[PDB]
């Protein structure tokens, strides 16, 4: 029987069945309910919308992610989610597929208990598993070693892999990530006049971040370039009409991926914690992981992101090893594409943690062997 | 006297009652007459102390005790006392010299090739078979295909007809020959059009094999209908699986599908022009492997028969040209080449004109065609994102291209065969005709043996079902008390450790998908998994002076070794959609009639195996009737089989499985009269309340059965 794979990430759900191409059903993890009054009798309106249903009525409901930083922060709604994702978007039933659920890495064990507790009791699923993102993004590139950087919509985190060993010390993970460049967006276009506050507002701002915005290769001669000229200015329409332009804002929204002190934070850059991660390895491995930092996730999908990512690495790297970024062109769903090759391995049938184990062991089962 | 009527051909179907009467009273000795193995012929008579022109001393538990006299020429082995390899292969070497090509085994039915006209045939004076059963006349084929006949109109249900068919004469003459019989009694003919168009099949699905030069490698199930009451109607023929992988790789001394060939063959210069093509075999790497040409065979003559079936079917000049077209693009398909994109992962072209050739024929743009390949596409939910690539994976996109291309072209042709043959009221039943290639034990076996050997598993732990039911309702007939562990199924069911989803091919596609994966890591998978776990998992004997193999399986036919080098290359079949598409909208009529009907995992073991699934589901809502053709020699002389490969043969050819099976009887089962009577020297209570054990028969209903071994000494 073919097996479920259910990469939720904290800004869009991808789900499907294991051993496709690609995953089914694309749609944004969200849950709205209505603000206003409501007035026309027999109009049947309903409690609350989840997924892309949610983004077509934006208007006049109030969105909510039940995921904040990788980790489930409302279980009602998370569980509304998960039941429209196996209902109205997959039409199966779980009480006939295995489900290959994933996750984010040191983020607390409650989070993994709830989801096989959910899944065993309010599913009835009949094995579940939960991979860590990372491991099934290397999958899907297509190697056994390398450094991978993924970069979802709540959290960044490398994971250094060399053939098939994970390095659990190196493993670093940050917490800024596309929702705070949506923030640190909607808070920059202030200075123009555009004023985003709603929560379809911050939709909005997301579709402006993910079609203007790049990645510049020498920020300060960029800024005095923008500075100079006005070439670089682009418009975008509002739904209503009411074009806007903006300028540096469009590589200043993703430098912050680079300074994080743009928006408050302590921590370094993506490249330096690239770095910082490879030299906490040993000695003998990182010239391999030097030449294979895979990247995955959406927040990685800015133009220019894998030159800039370049230059910093080797600027910082010794000056004789060969430094690579493998970006594919389809990086935003790997971690989907790597589940589904996992959950179709034949060695991998054995990995399930069946019911009869759950009902034995207690949730607990989930970190304490699988 | 009920043999007299075939006249000059009784002598063949079955001898005078005298040189019988006189070949039953042989002076022959049980315990100076065994059978001892041999360098030239493996086993040979004797008189421990053993002559027969050449003296061994071996060990006593070795000899095989030469059958009793009484039954030197019976053609049925299912009846002797002494059931062993030597036996059966000195039996049917006796009644193949004095002449009788036929043979009853068990249920078999074991035929030779006599490379000699005989009227055993024709006329219908032999074809008088009408009405009777196989027990009771001389063994031939003809009274096999009356039974057929009975028994589909006795019970309405469909028949079967399982003949080995690697064997490269014998098959062809005896389809023939069933075919016609089949015409005759059920009454331009219908086998008149079967063997017209069938240079399709001979140039599409045959290739020069290392044993062969013109080789079957598809399954051939020719449905031949009959009326309601039993009046022959039209027939349709149906094709199966194919080693599509033949179309890319090859191996040493060997060549792909002769249709490239044939049309390589400089006969027709329109054809090498339209198709752009040069007469070079070695500039097209797809057919360039193995050999360009055998010298057994001419090309131009295949070509004009192949132009002259294209001519009797209802092909027009597109439906010639164009499948030449498809040809030829497969062919220019073999030398694309790209390039790493400079400095980055990414294949880049580098020469276009074979590019241009193909986009030109398959009526395709040549930037489309370029692109689309190096850039796959996928529908993510309801999106489209581009996909990068390796060379690799390109390669292996456009192998599975020309694969498919020639796969559904071969099936369309089969479809209008079909069609061009079939002209006929409304119909019930029909006999099944299945055609299929044997078991193959080469000196280097490779993945596609694989194949064929689990295939051939397959159909004969099918066989053994049969064989098995039938054994056991003729148990309960005779109110004989015996049971037993099935012999159909549960002896092979630990052999298909392949199709389990953790054994070997199992393994084979997990390892395909594994990133990274080579042939050690694969051999490092399978050790760990079966390596010591299985019986029939063994590791093989190399020992150094032939090619080495790197694992070993127990089948029917033996203890088989492969060598597992290449076969992610031989299995991969990432298909590209985007091409698909590309396809799917071609100017090229038959490109378009062919791939006109909310991936990159296929493997030709997955299509190879569901496939075999298929057939054998056609098969088991059937009844089987079973065939044997032998190759007697190499040479083709009549009269003298070479005994080293007749018995290879016959091992491979699974009658031998039969006869291991039968020993587990009780394959001995006679009546009370006939040992009441010959073996009177002093009803049957007190004939055999006598003497022995008292296990050695069963009685009933004036039925006594026997284990071999114990009328030898009768
Ligand atoms: N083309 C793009 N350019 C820049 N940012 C993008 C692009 N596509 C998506 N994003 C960002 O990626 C985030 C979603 O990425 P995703 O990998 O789905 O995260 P998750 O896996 O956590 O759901 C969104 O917040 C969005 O801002």
């Amino acid at each position: 029987t073919t097996a479920l794979v259910c990469d939720n990430g904290s800004g869009l759900v991808k789900a499907g069945f294991a051993g496709d191409d690609a995953p089914r059903a694309v749609f944004p993890s969200i849950v709205g309910r209505p603000r206003h009054q409501g007035v026309m009798v027999g109009m049947g309106q309903k409690d609350s919308y989840v997924g892309d249903e949610a983004q077509s009525k934006r208007g006049i409901l109030t969105l909510k992610y039940p995921i904040e930083h990788g980790i489930i922060t409302n279980w009602d709604d998370m569980e509304k989610i998960w039941h429209h994702t196996f209902y109205n978007e997959l039409r199966v039933a779980p009480e006939e597929h295995p489900t290959l659920l994933t996750e984010a890495p040191l983020n607390p064990k409650a989070n993994r208990e709830k989801m096989t507790q959910i899944m065993f009791e309010t599913f009835n699923v009949p094995a579940m598993y939960v991979a860590i993102q990372a491991v099934l993004s290397l999958y899907a590139s297509g190697r056994t070693t390398g450094i991978v950087l993924d970069s979802g919509d709540g959290v960044t985190h490398n994971v250094p892999i060399y053939e098939g060993y994970a390095l659990p010390h190196a493993i670093m993970r940050l917490d800024l990530a596309g929702r705070d460049l949506t923030d640190y967006l909607m808070k920059i276009l202030t200075e123009r006049g555009y004023s985003f506050v709603t929560t379809a507002e911050r939709e909005i701002v997301r579709d402006i971040k993910e079609k203007l915005c790049y990645v510049a290769l020498d920020f300060e001669n960029e800024m005095a370039t923008a500075a100079s000229s006005s070439s670089l200015e682009k418009s975008y329409e509002l739904p209503d009409g009411q074009v806007i332009t903006i300028g540096n804002e469009r590589f200043r929204c993703p430098e912050t991926l680079f300074q994080p002190s743009f928006i408050g934070m302590e921590s370094a850059g993506i490249h330096e914690t690239t770095y910082n991660s490879i030299m906490k390895c040993d000695i003998d491995i990182r010239k391999d992981l030097y030449a294979n930092n895979v990247l995955s996730g959406g927040t990685t999908m800015y133009p220019g992101i894998a030159d800039r990512m370049q230059k910093e690495i080797t600027a910082l790297a010794p000056s004789t090893m060969k430094i690579k970024i493998i970006a594919p062109p389809e990086r935003k769903y790997s971690v989907w594409i790597g589940g589904s090759i996992l959950a179709s391995l034949s060695t991998f049938q054995q990995m399930w943690i069946s019911k009869q184990e759950y009902d034995e062991a207690g949730p607990s089962i989930v970190h304490r062997k699988c | 006297a009920q043999m007299a009527d075939f006249g000059a051909a009784a002598q063949y179907l079955r001898k005078s009652e005298k040189e019988r009467l006189e070949a039953q009273t042989r002076p022959f000795d049980i315990r100076t007459e065994c059978f001892v193995p041999d360098d030239k012929e493996e086993y040979v008579k004797a008189k421990a102390e053993t002559e027969n022109g050449k003296t061994v001393t071996i060990k006593e538990d070795q000899v095989m005790q030469q059958n009793p006299p009484k039954f030197d020429k019976i053609e049925d082995m299912a009846m002797l006392t002494f059931l062993h390899e030597p036996a059966v292969l000195y039996n049917l070497k006796e009644r193949y010299a004095a002449w009788m090509i036929y043979t009853y085994s068990g249920l078999f039915c074991v035929t030779v090739n006599p490379y000699k006209w005989l009227p055993v045939y024709n006329a219908e004076v032999v074809a008088a078979y009408r009405g009777k059963k196989r027990s009771e006349a001389p063994p031939h084929i003809f009274s096999i295909s009356d039974n057929a006949y009975q028994y589909m109109l006795t019970d309405r249900e469909n028949q079967s007809i399982l003949i080995t068919g690697e064997s490269g004469a014998g098959k062809t003459v005896n389809t023939k020959r069933v075919i016609q019989y089949f015409a005759s009694i059920a009454a331009g003919t219908l086998e008149d059009q079967i063997i017209q168009a069938n240079p399709a099949l001979e140039a599409f699905g045959n290739a020069k094999t290392v044993r062969n030069d013109n080789s079957s490698r598809f399954g051939k199930f020719i449905r031949i209908h009959f009326g309601a009451t039993g009046k022959l109607a039209s027939a349709d023929i149906e094709t199966y699986l194919l080693e599509k992988s033949r179309v890319i790789f090859q191996l040493k001394a060997e060549r792909n599908y002769h249709i490239f060939y044939q049309i390589l063959s400089n006969k027709k210069p329109e054809l090498l022009d339209m198709l752009l093509v040069t007469n070079n075999p070695y500039d097209y790497a797809f057919v360039s492997q193995g050999e360009v040409s055998v010298a057994s065979i001419d090309d131009s003559e295949e070509l004009l028969a192949t132009d002259s079936a294209f001519d009797v079917l209802s092909f027009t000049a597109e439906e010639k040209a164009g499948v030449y077209k498809l040809t030829g693009a497969i062919m220019h398909y073999g030398n694309m080449k790209f390039k790493q994109k400079q400095r980055e992962e990414q294949a880049e072209p580098d020469g276009t004109e074979d590019a241009d050739k193909s986009a030109y024929l398959m009526g395709l743009n040549s930037a489309d065609l370029l692109k689309g390949l190096c850039h796959p596409r996928v529908k993510v939910g309801n999106e489209y994102v581009t996909k990068g690539q390796s060379v690799q994976q390109v390669y292996y996109s456009i192998g599975a291209l020309a694969k498919s291309v020639y796969e559904k072209m071969f099936n369309w042709m089969v479809t209008r065969i079909n069609a061009t043959l079939e002209t006929k009221q409304p119909r019930q039943y029909f006999i099944g005709v299945l055609d299929i290639a044997g078991f193959e034990i080469f000196d280097f076996n490779s993945f596609e043996q694989l194949c064929i050997n689990f295939t051939n598993e397959k159909l004969q732990q099918f066989f053994n079902h049969h064989m098995f039911v039938l054994e056991q309702e003729e148990y309960k007939k005779e109110g004989i008390e015996w049971e037993f562990i099935d012999f159909g199924m549960d002896l092979q069911a630990c052999i298909d450790l392949i199709e389990k989803p953790m054994g070997i091919m199992s393994i084979l596609e997990e390892e395909c998908m594994f990133p990274k994966a080579s042939d050690m890591t694969f051999k490092a998978k399978l050790y760990d998994n079966h390596l010591g776990k299985s019986n029939n998992f063994q590791k093989p004997r190399n020992v150094k002076g032939k090619q080495e193999a790197h694992f070993s399986l127990v089948h029917y036919a033996g203890t088989v070794d492969y060598n597992i080098m290449g076969w992610l290359e031989k299995n991969k079949d990432p298909l590209n959609e985007t091409v698909v598409g590309l396809y799917q909208k071609s100017s090229l009529k038959l490109m378009a009639t062919l791939f006109s009907t909310k991936s990159s995992f296929q493997t030709v073991s997955a299509l190879h195996r569901e496939n075999l699934n298929k057939l054998m589901t056609n098969l088991k809502t059937t009844h089987p009737h079973f065939v044997r053709c032998i190759i007697p020699n190499e040479r083709k002389a009549p009269g003298v089989m070479d005994n080293p490969l007749v018995m290879h043969q016959l091992r491979c050819n699974g009658v031998l499985e039969g006869i291991r099976i039968c020993r587990k009887g009780f394959p001995n089962r006679i009546l009370y009269g006939d040992f009441r009577q010959r073996y009177r020297i002093l009803g049957a209570e007190k004939l055999l309340g006598s003497l022995i054990d008292h296990n050695q028969y069963k009685f009933g209903h004036t039925k006594v059965f026997f284990k071999a071994g114990l009328l030898g000494l009768l």
